[PDB]
């Protein structure tokens, strides 16, 4: 074991990236959330170009 | 033109975006290539031949709009109206309050706003459909008369229908969401979560736990105020040091029960508990607050001019159509022409039609639509005045206006610039000793700024002693006893009997000076480094 | 006073939910101010006090309360009759100045529930209530008269609440407001010239210009005064339309006949003498 | 609210009075009048009621504010009619005028109990 | 003056000295009170090689 | 940062169609800061090898 | 959302007839004769209708609603 | 107060006086929810 | 760093009496009240709420003073605490019988803040002495500051969301001092330029262009009405303007009305009309395009601005002088009343039939355009000819931009006069371009017909993309568009080209304001650091603050620099 990397949303990892809407709302996540930014320690973060 | 049948088959079966680019009809482009190659503007009238200055176009623009962001986007028509007016829009459109997403039933973030009655724009662009606006519009098509009526709409303010308020006009939810932490304070001390007696605690200043539920934590569904104590905890301090019976229920108790900021009211929205990587238990708790539109609070058209609200009539107070039709909002004229905001109108007059019509316009600035005669051509189809302009009875007299009205529906700004949020003001109240100043701000109730240049104009005025008032009284005020014998402030001062100047002797010669007390700090920070100023009359 | 108007009535239409009617020789001034009584001044009742005992549906308390504001309770029971809360010197309210509703519901069923009037009862004595087939056991509803859908229910959401309906009127909220726009018209050959009309063609005619039907792009008398005035009432369903305009003629008189003997009160208070 | 109830807009105080009465001291047999929790609505019908009356040498009136609930009416008549009794004249007749309307209008109303055709 | 710590008035010993954090005063009820001194709130500042 | 003064904000032509013109912040930071294009795209890398 | 009763502009009531004109595009794929056949002879009225959304539905999508 | 505790997920209130470490049958999981307040609440239609 | 505290790095110096926070102070966003007389400022009930001032008792009004302590904090006509002779002050919320509780004369009282009380308020950022300026209180619903809109003009504030600063003293002295200085009707003319500082703006301006025309007739109705709405009137009805067929009273004679009466302003119309300088003497039919006003009584002339006030031989200065500041406010307030209520009935509009002209001449103008296209590439193919002449000590490059730039300049210019000619003075546009308000010619060529060359500096739009400035274009391309020239008008639209170059401009406005914002309170930060050395002395001459002569005396008169006025000597006459 080496570490724990945060993920950005919506990623190939990010296993919600296959379910539909309804199994978003199913998780209470928003389809119209597409996330691309990571979350850390619950607050939500933008890299800027 | 089989391809794109080939992409509507793509709604059922299959046929990639990629494969349109493995159709190799479309490529991929950068500035590098794009310095060699010879784009078309359009496939139209650059494939003609008949005035073909050149032909040797390589490529052409999907779409002109394709240049556009995502606020750009927003706004139809935008040259037709003046060009920063778009940049404005745009972060003015970022300043809107509005809808986010979905679930905000699970969303608890600090500051939320969200509109009871949106509406998607009466006029679109194509791509919002892309940016799935009008699945999440952030504003109402509003129907409005452009008239300056009392001049209380004037300068970046508009008049709008109080009665329209009473409908449920641009009213909006508030949520801010608490969390609060319990943790170790050392070794032995610790927070701890509880709903302590007066008596029985202390740093209590004189706040009362009547809210608490046993647990310390006030029940959801409570109507809240900007002085109750929100959440309750207690740390003891030295368990030992106390000892022998300085006892009391108090004990040593020390209150750190979170109270709400001495401006908020509402009702308690939710309460969540649980536990984070830390590992120490901590809540969350939402607070729901409810935003109505009041006179002063900022707006905005979708067309970068904002605007307050300059006041609010009730609906037979306004002036009205032949049907009586008042407008929603009162704008002044004026505002458009400086700016040069003809898209403003373009939206009212697409939207007039289109509602006339019951059908939606699309809101691309580039078309061969001819908007202006076959709109107002049609205009008159419905049965109205065809540039749109319609005389309006007075909301008073009832006599018709002598001007005639162009009025009609605009999509509209609710902004985030909650005013009461933005009042500030004290008389008196807790400063810093420390410097005698004011305290920082209105979350600590503190006193307001006091400029350099406030100082220059003050001087500039003459009026000293309103200065003198404003930066001695009115902020830092002291008195001060020096020796006779020398300027330097030295006293003991018995303050009910003796004063003396201890290093001269003096008994008697002490004399009394007022200067700031900041100052006289300054004055000690001098003589620290070994600097021993003095003052005299003489 | 010698000389008054003879307010010239006239009737031309009126429906449950409109009255259209032409009024002659009377003041322009009185025209628009009765029509601002039309709105804001008739009495009405409307929910005051609501406690939600249980909501596990999605929306929020206040956003049905707002909503139960937003219900058009009809008004035809003479609702004048219930003295106001704050006059009827009770404990907040009484059945002599409020009615009582309640509303109670829970979504057992897997798929969604719809929420309406109906679900909402007047616990108070039966004055009448919402429109929603109470009055129409009628064979010519609108198409169920379900009037207004309060929400809906997925499977596991319920609602209880209380509520008081109280006296008002619109001047005070326009939920108290009997009447949605109202169609008012006089003179539309403008020979007033009230305003320009410059190229009358670019005016579409109004209906009552077809009366004084004309091609001669607007005729003109600088000795004119406005005269027919043309009604057309829009009730919101509260109340029928005639019935609205007599409680609020009643109501301006009413209000004026106050000031007179205020006014007598003036003259009364004061040392002044007429007679 | 930093701002007064809707009711506050009609209701007057226990401390408060609809109307206040005034005599002129600039110009003979005139008066002014100042109403509390009342509009131009009421004003302008009062006005023109006054001007229809030839004995008036003047009649106006303005709220102080729009904002604010209240009105003034300067009036000035012939000096053998007081300035009261035309106050007085001219709300006897209106409220006379409006009885006559009500009255029509029932009986324009009951005037088709069936159908005019 | 050394009679300080939360109790003491020229007319008579003070019994209970309320602290208003809101308006940042020191209140003593039963006579009238204003015992002057505000230090800034605690309840302002209750938010806060070898 | 590197490299200052006599050198500004304005604009360079080939933005067209890289990034939106009118989508910038009215601050200082004006021009200064920039907007993604509603089409635009990031190369990757790869190997030309 | 949620269908307000009654037209901001005038007053219109409109608190069943949402369902109904959804209702009636799925009768009738006439906007006109939709909105027409609604009542909504203002325009003002039909702008209300026409440019109401209820994404509800959506929110309904979830499950959880449950607590 | 039996007011006390309806975990969120398992959706059932825990419902007790305890300085318990927030926690939860059969649900292991810590997110808790507070029952709606005992009182009386008036609202307006306004 | 015990330096470093002191040093003034937010240290003593800068950190604390360079800036500070004080008490008895309000802010808020600004709303806009024309019924507001100018010394009026509205205020928020909470402030009121909030704001107190501690009054001494004396025995004339001991009685009331006690009313306000037993009325207590718990409504607003009453008050909070109350501060003895000896020192001692009392919270009346918690004390056991408020309205029982003694007091005497001498005794201080911290009472509510009333209306009518003399308040400071101030802009920031602060410019000048206008910038901060004694007012009245009015004390209103909702957390808003309403002002009068000409009380805007010195402050140049904006309802768009600006916040201002007003400040309460609690000193007798202060509130004479603040009273007999501070306050804004002496504010009205500034020294810097001896001009005035007020002016009526915007709707209010217009409306009077719109009330000086000579089809403005009244009826003897609203001839009452309008005199009700004066805050002033003799209570003497004035004559008709007109007996027969109908009596009738003309919007000059009642604007006269409005005028004191025995003060008058001439020669500056100032307006378009008429002609320049010889046409309207063309007779003298002296006529309503020139302005003349005789013992309070207007005699013809459609208003402007020069004649509404900020510049030279304005009304407004000239009343300040004879009728003084204190006639002129509520002449002023009076005004704006008066000329709100008429423009509430009397209306304004705007709409796209304002933006419509004539078709014949609008294709007129294209084809105006069109021959100038066709004027471009007779410049372009004599110089690829090398045929081409260049301008004496310039190059031919030089000239030909310049040569191109004349040729973009004069059809715009011509095409913007046809459209100028195309408008009836019926629009509200040409009504609101006349009337002084914010609006020209060039905006009607922009909306109408053309918004002209685009440029970098003045320089057409650089070839960026490699000899080009777009793909669009062929290369070695020179036509004004492939340089930025936006001939189309707003009304008309942009290319996406064209729009893209106005963008570009609009930065150069707004970075360029951006820069500037920053650097003026720099710049004069160093200014001010300097001046403040120096005051006018008693002995007239001009001194520092060490007491040295600067000058013989003050401007070398002494005289005040607001009693100086524009004058013409005229004794520079050509023959002897
Ligand atoms: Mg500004
Ligand atoms: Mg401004
Ligand atoms: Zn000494
Ligand atoms: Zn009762
Ligand atoms: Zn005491
Ligand atoms: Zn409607
Ligand atoms: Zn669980």
């Amino acid at each position: 074991f080496i570490g724990k990397i945060p993920i950005m949303l919506r990623s190939t990892y990010c296993l919600l990236n296959g379910l539909t809407d309804r199994d978003l709302c199913e998780l209470n996540e928003c389809p119209l959330d597409p996330g691309g930014y990571f979350i850390i320690n619950g607050s939500e973060k933008v890299l800027i170009a | 033109k089989r391809h794109i049948d080939q992409l509507k088959e793509r709604e059922y079966n299959n046929y990639s975006w990629q494969d349109l680019v493995a159709s190799g009809v479309v490529e991929y482009i950068d500035t590098l290539e794009e310095e060699t190659v010879m784009l078309a503007m359009t496939p139209d009238d650059l494939q003609e031949k008949e005035v073909a200055y050149c032909s040797t176009y390589t490529h052409c623009e999907i779409h002109p709009s394709m240049i556009l962001g995502v606020c750009a986007s927003i706004i139809p028509f935008p040259d037709h109206n003046q060009s920063p007016r778009n940049t404005y829009q745009s972060a003015m459109g970022k300043q809107a309050m509005g809808v986010y997403i979905t679930n905000f039933h699970v969303r608890m973030d600090t500051l939320a706003h969200v509109l009871y009655y949106p509406q998607k724009p009466l006029v679109t662009t194509r791509s919002m459909e892309y940016l799935r606006f009008r699945e999440l519009p952030a504003g109402i098509n509003s129907i409005v008369a452009i008239a300056s009526y009392t001049g209380y709409n004037q300068e970046d303010s508009v008049i709008m229908n109080r009665s329209a308020v009473d409908r449920g006009f641009f009213r909006s939810v508030f949520y801010r969401s608490y969390k609060e932490q319990e943790s170790k304070k050392g070794f032995d001390q610790e927070e701890v979560f509880e709903k302590p007696t007066r008596e029985t605690c202390q740093g209590m200043r004189h706040a009362i736990y009547d809210k608490l539920d046993d647990d310390g934590l006030i029940a959801p569904g409570v109507r809240v105020s900007g002085d109750d104590v929100i959440i309750g905890k207690t740390v003891t301090l030295p368990e030992n040091e106390d000892e022998l019976e300085s006892t009391n229920r108090r004990y040593t108790k020390r209150d750190c029960s979170t109270f709400l900021r001495t401006s908020e009211t509402g009702i308690v929205d939710q309460v969540m508990v649980t536990l984070n990587q830390e590992g120490y238990k901590f809540c969350k708790i939402r607070v729901r607050s409810v935003r109505i539109p009041q006179i002063g609070d900022k707006f905005a058209s979708r067309h970068g001019q904002k605007g307050t609200c300059g006041i609010q009539y009730r609906q037979e107070d306004m002036p009205f159509t032949c049907e009586g039709i008042t407008p929603d909002i009162i704008i002044n004229p004026h505002a458009i022409p400086s700016r040069m905001t003809i898209g403003h109108l373009i939206e009212c007059l697409q939207g007039k039609v289109s509602a006339n019509k019951g059908e939606i316009g699309d809101a691309t600035p580039f078309n061969d639509a001819v908007n202006v005669q076959k709109i107002s051509n049609l205009l008159s189809d419905y049965g109205y005045h065809l540039r749109g302009n319609e005389v309006l009875y007075n909301g008073f007299t009832g006599r018709k206006i002598t001007s005639q009205i162009f009025i009609g529906p605009t999509y509209y700004q609710r902004l985030k610039h909650m005013v009461d949020d933005k009042i500030h003001s004290r008389a008196r109240g807790p400063i810093q000793i420390l410097n005698r100043q004011p305290m920082e701000g209105r979350s600590r109730d503190g006193g307001l700024r006091f400029g350099e240049m406030e100082r220059d104009c003050q001087i500039a005025h003459g009026a000293a002693q309103f200065l003198r008032e404003r930066l001695f009284e009115a902020s830092d005020p002291y008195q001060v006893h020096v020796c006779n014998l020398c300027g330097i402030m030295a006293i003991a001062n018995t303050r009910t009997h003796t004063y003396e100047c201890r290093g001269c002797r003096n008994k008697t010669q002490i004399s009394l000076v007022r200067m700031p007390y900041a100052c006289k700090l300054l004055f000690q920070e001098l003589m620290s480094m070994s600097i021993a100023p003095r003052m005299m009359s003489v | 006073m010698p000389y008054a108007n003879q307010p010239t009535v006239r009737i031309t239409e009126l429906t449950d939910e409109n009255v259209k009617f032409i009024i002659e020789n009377t003041d322009l001034a009185v025209a628009n101010s009765i029509r601002r009584v039309f709105i804001a001044e008739v009495p009405i009742i409307a929910i005051d006090w609501v406690q939600i005992d249980a909501n596990s549906s999605v929306l929020h308390d206040e956003f049905i309360a707002h909503r139960l504001g937003l219900i058009p309770l009809i008004s035809d029971d003479i609702v004048d009759k219930l003295q106001y809360s704050r006059d009827c010197t009770c404990e907040e309210f009484c059945p002599e100045c409020s009615v009582e509703f309640t509303l109670d519901v829970r979504c057992n069923e897997d798929q969604t529930r719809h929420v309406t009037s109906r679900d909402l009862i007047s616990n108070s004595p039966r004055v009448i209530p919402v429109t929603s087939r109470n009055r129409d056991n009628d064979p010519n509803d609108y198409v169920e008269q379900d009037d207004i859908l309060i929400v809906k229910l997925r499977k596991g959401q319920e609602l209880r609440l209380r509520a008081y309906a109280k006296k008002g009127f619109g001047k005070e909220h326009a939920k108290w407001n009997p009447t949605a726009g109202v169609a008012f018209e006089y003179d539309p050959d403008n020979a007033l010239r009230h305003t320009v009309y410059p190229k009358p063609e670019e005016w579409p005619k109004s209906e009552y210009s077809e009366l004084d039907e004309d091609e001669s792009q607007a005729p003109y008398d600088p000795n004119g005064k406005p005269e027919r005035f043309y009604y057309n009432v829009e009730s919101c369903g509260s109340l029928r339309p005639e019935t609205i305009v007599l409680s609020a003629l009643s109501g301006l008189k009413k209000k004026l006949s106050d000031l007179q003997t205020q006014l007598s009160h003036e003259i009364q208070s004061d040392v002044l003498t007429i007679n | 609210m930093n701002a007064p109830p809707a009711f506050e807009s009609f209701l007057l105080f226990e401390g408060e009075k609809k109307i206040t009465i005034n005599k002129d001291t600039k110009v003979p047999n005139a008066c002014l009048f100042t109403i509390n929790k009342e509009d131009h609505t009421l004003g302008n019908i009062i006005k023109s009621q006054l001007l229809k009356d030839p004995q008036v040498l003047f009649a106006g009136y303005k709220v102080p504010h729009p904002l604010e609930h209240k009105i003034i009416i300067r009036v000035q008549t012939t000096p053998d009619y007081s300035p009261q009794e035309a106050f007085t004249n001219a709300i006897t007749d209106l409220i006379s005028e409006l009885s006559l309307l009500e009255e029509r209008f029932r009986v324009a109303i009951k005037d088709k109990q069936e159908g005019i055709e | 003056l050394d009679a300080l710590p939360r109790v003491t008035c020229p007319n008579h010993p003070d019994a209970i000295l309320v602290e208003d954090y809101r308006a940042g005063d020191m209140i003593c009820p039963e006579c009238g009170l204003v015992v002057g001194d505000r230090v800034i709130d605690v309840g302002s500042e209750w938010r806060t090689r070898t | 940062r590197d490299g200052k003064l006599a050198k500004p904000r304005q604009l360079h032509n080939t933005l067209w169609g890289m990034v939106c013109p009118a989508e910038t912040p009215e601050g200082h930071a004006v021009g200064l800061v920039k907007n993604l294009a509603l089409m635009a795209y990031i190369s990757v890398g790869s190997q030309p090898s | 959302m949620i269908i307000p009763v009654r037209c901001f502009t005038c007053g219109k009531i409109v608190g069943n007839k949402w369902e109904a004109y959804l209702g009636l595009l799925q009768a009738e794929y006439t906007e006109g004769d939709a909105l027409d056949a609604l009542g909504l002879k203002r325009y003002c009225c039909r702008r209300m209708l026409l440019a109401h959304v209820d994404l509800i539905e959506k929110l309904l999508n979830y499950a959880p609603l449950e607590k | 107060q039996p007011m006390i505790y309806i975990c969120g997920e398992c959706h059932t209130e825990n419902e007790i006086k305890s300085r318990d470490p927030i926690r939860c049958r059969e649900c292991g999981y810590r997110i808790m929810y507070k029952k709606r307040t005992k009182r009386l609440v008036v609202f307006d239609a306004r | 760093s015990l330096k470093q505290r002191l040093k003034g790095k937010e240290g003593r110096v800068r950190g604390n009496l360079m800036g500070k926070r004080v008490d008895f102070s309000a802010r808020t966003v600004i709303t806009p009240d024309p019924n507001l007389s100018i010394d009026q400022v509205g205020v928020p009930r909470s402030i009121a709420a909030n704001m107190t001032f501690a009054e001494i008792v004396t025995p004339f009004n001991i009685d009331r003073l006690q009313e306000l302590v037993r009325r207590g904090n718990s409504q607003y006509p009453g008050a909070k605490y109350i501060i003895r002779d000896n020192g001692d002050r009392i919270d009346l919320r918690f004390h056991p019988k408020p309205s029982d509780l003694h007091l005497q004369t001498g005794y201080k009282v911290e009472r509510h803040m009333c209306d009518g009380d003399i308040v400071i308020f101030n802009r920031q950022p602060t410019l000048h002495k206008m910038s901060m300026m004694g007012h009245r209180v009015r004390i209103l619903p909702w957390s808003t500051f309403r002002l009068n809109l000409s009380v805007t003009t010195p402050y140049n504030a904006d309802f768009d969301g600006d916040e201002m600063n007003l400040h309460l003293p609690q000193s007798l002295e202060t509130r004479a001092e603040i009273q007999e200085l501070a306050m804004v009707p002496r504010m009205i003319v500034t020294p810097q330029s001896n001009r005035p500082v007020m002016g009526i703006v915007q709707d209010t301006l217009t409306a009077v262009r719109k009330f000086t025309k000579r089809d403005v007739f009244l009826e003897r109705g609203e001839v009452m009405n309008l005199l009700m709405f004066l805050s002033t009137w003799d209570g003497k009805v004035p004559q008709p303007a007109i007996l027969k067929p109908r009596p009738l009273w003309t919007g000059k004679q009642i604007f006269s009305l409005i005028i004191p009466g025995h003060i008058n302003c001439i020669r500056t119309h100032s307006t378009h009309p008429d002609d320049e300088d010889s046409g309207p003497y063309k007779h003298i039919s002296p006529g309503d395009t020139k302005v003349v006003v005789e013992n309070g009584e207007l005699i013809m002339g459609i208003l402007c601005k020069k004649s509404l006030g900020t510049s030279a031989g304005s009304l407004v200065h000239i009343s300040y002088l004879e009728m003084g500041h204190d006639i002129t406010r509520l002449f002023y307030s009076n005004i704006q009343t008066v000329i709100n209520n008429w423009l509430l009935i009397e209306g304004h509009t705007i709409g796209i039939g304002d933006s419509i002209a004539d078709s014949k001449t609008y294709q007129d103008i294209q084809n105006t355009i069109k021959k100038a296209k066709q004027d471009v590439i007779e410049v372009i193919e004599k110089a690829h000819n090398n045929e081409l002449e260049p301008t004496p000590g310039n190059t031919l490059r030089q000239t030909f931009e310049n040569q191109v730039n004349r040729i973009l300049n004069d059809a715009r210019d011509k095409t913007g006069s046809s459209a100028q000619k195309s408008l009836s003075e019926y629009n509200n546009f040409k009504s609101m371009v006349v009337s002084g308000a914010k609006g020209s010619k060039i905006n009607i060529s922009q909306v109408i017909a053309v918004v002209g060359q685009q440029n970098v500096e003045g320089k057409r739009i650089p070839f960026g993309f490699k000899h080009r400035t777009l793909p669009h274009f062929i290369k070695d391309d020179y036509g004004p568009e492939s340089r930025g020239f936006v001939e189309n008008s707003y009304l008309a639209g942009l290319t996406p080209t064209e729009f893209f170059f106005h963008a570009m401009g609009g930065r150069e406005g707004l970075i360029d304001t951006a820069v500037k914002t920053a650097e003026t309170g720099y710049i004069q930060r160093r200014l001010i650091k300097s001046m403040e050395s120096v005051m006018v002395k008693y002995d007239a001459t001009v001194r520092n603050s060490i007491n040295q002569v600067v000058q013989l005396r003050y401007g070398e008169d002494g005289l005040a620099g607001e009693s100086v006025e524009f004058q013409n000597l005229a004794t520079l006459k050509p023959s002897n």
